[PDB]
């Protein structure tokens, strides 16, 4: 997963 | 004002800092890392896909885009091993929106042997048994950790992902676990964090109390955060804007309350090769 | 750990009473967070409102709400303070509920000055008052003798001191105080860097507005370009600080330090005689 | 006038 804002 | 102790650690705990950036960010972001915290490192290197006179940027043989960041991490540690492995004891990866109090990093690293295979950062639990370190918060490898990574993991596609895609920080977490590099614990002796993936406000005043937020699931060591979150010797914050680099510099290094004199905790004793701090 | 012996000695030698202008809408949103951060460092803290409040122990001034009554709250607050607290402190700070004050740096600045010297300090502006007035947001601090003259000499004379409750609070007190021979002090440090600031640190460190007729460059009494040079190592106040940012400033100023860099305090100047100010910068 | 940020 993409855990950027 | 009296910086004797910090000048002594400067020479005894050499830290090389490399900054992941790209040509679009050279003037907007990377410049402001150089002008603030970057110049306090023993050695500062900008790792890009193109050269730049001002930064003295290294052009990695790697395309641009978020799907090549793992390729830039590999090529940067290769370059650093090739050219700088005996130029420092510790090797910090940071983004161009990371802010590091370098003196607090030297404080944390002092006791550890550079020959101990270990790295430190903001520890997350998914995808790697022993955990991995937030790319944004920054993570720092021992000389021995960098040697194993470049000499033992990179050549072996079974140990280390050979495509240039994926989460840079998860991937290095995996390569390092596979060559018996230890995931150190970077918390202070009171259990407060030192490496932070967000700005100070976000850790001091947790807004996403919304416990479904990825951070509360990823964090390796349980914490509520809040006004308690953060060490007096915190090392890094992230999602720091170029302007906020200069504010943190001013508030940390310059502004102080008259007649409250910070008294340093005594340095722990040096550790044996292979040895971590207790607790 | 910290050795705070020096600042504990100044705590007792330089008593600062801090009053905070607030209103019922701000009691929980803003005023609370002043009390929990920098407010508790004052010798005496008072919330000056139009309504009472258990949590703040707020004083209800006989003054309505709105921007049109801020001058009336200032007058009533200094009257109340003179009535009940004039011997409770040496120095009397007015601040807003979006002001952030490093109280230890205020005691440092005020140490040499006699509380019997008629003087006040803040961020000095040029317009409307010959000797200048102080930014209401940045906070301004009056001597005991300045509070006496204000309440006893200025307020009872309508020719010296505006009797309606309307107007810029900070301009009006600037006029009353000039009219009763209170001096507009110079709050800059010995290197000429500012200590009292009407904006957040970023806005002074990185001035975005570029001398383009923006009011600040026209109002400032002492000319400066600001930038990374703007701000004293012993700066006293910032303003337009959000409730959350009160706690962040507290953390970065009081808690976070670079290991092995020890702030060494500059020597305290010698006490001044009544009526005397420090040598001009 | 008012004089804001
Ligand atoms: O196309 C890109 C996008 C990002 N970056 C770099 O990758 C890191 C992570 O990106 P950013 O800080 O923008 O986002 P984050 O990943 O921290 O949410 C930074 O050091 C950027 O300079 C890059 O080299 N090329
Ligand atoms: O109707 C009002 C408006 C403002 N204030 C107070 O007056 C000062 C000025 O308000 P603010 O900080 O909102 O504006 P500024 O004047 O700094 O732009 C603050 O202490 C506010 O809490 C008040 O008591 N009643
Ligand atoms: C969040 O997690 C992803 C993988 O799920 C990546 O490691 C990403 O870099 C993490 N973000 C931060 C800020 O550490
Ligand atoms: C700006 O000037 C006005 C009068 O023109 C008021 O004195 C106002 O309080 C000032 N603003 C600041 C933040 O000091
Ligand atoms: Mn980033
Ligand atoms: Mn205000």
């Amino acid at each position: 997963p993409d855990t950027r804002p | 004002e009296n910086s004797t102790i910090a000048e002594r650690l400067y020479s005894e705990v050499r830290v090389l800092c490399w900054i992941m950036t790209n040509p679009s960010n050279h003037q907007k972001k990377a410049r402001h890392v150089k002008r603030t915290w970057g110049k306090r490192c023993n050695k500062l290197i900008f790792m890009s896909s193109a050269k730049d006179d001002e930064l003295d940027a290294v052009a990695l043989p790697v395309g641009e885009g978020r799907n090549n960041l793992w390729g830039k991490t590999k090529e940067a540690y290769k370059y650093i091993y090739e050219h700088h492995i005996n130029d420092a004891d510790w090797f910090l990866k940071a983004d161009d929106d990371t802010y590091t109090i370098v003196e607090n990093m030297r404080y944390m690293l002092y006791p550890y042997s550079p020959e101990t295979p270990v790295y430190f950062g903001c520890k997350f639990k998914p995808y790697v048994k022993q955990g991995y370190m937030s790319g944004g918060a920054g993570y720092v490898l021992s000389r021995e950790a960098v040697r194993r990574f470049v000499v033992e993991a990179l050549p072996n596609p079974k140990l280390c992902k050979s495509d240039n895609s994926g989460a840079e920080d998860v991937e290095i977490g995996k390569c390092l676990q596979n060559v018996n590099v230890l995931a150190g614990d970077s918390r202070d002796s009171n259990g407060r964090g030192r490496f932070f993936p967000f700005v100070p406000e976000h850790h001091l005043i947790p807004s996403h109390t919304d416990k479904k937020f990825w951070y509360w699931q990823y964090i390796f060591y349980k914490t509520d955060e809040g006004l308690d979150c953060c060490s007096d010797n915190a090392i890094s914050f992230h999602y720091v804007s170029p302007n906020q680099m200069y504010v943190l510099d001013y508030l940390i290094y310059h502004l102080r309350p008259y007649g409250i004199i910070n008294t340093p905790d005594a340095l722990p004793n040096k550790l044996a090769v292979g040895e971590l701090m207790p607790e």
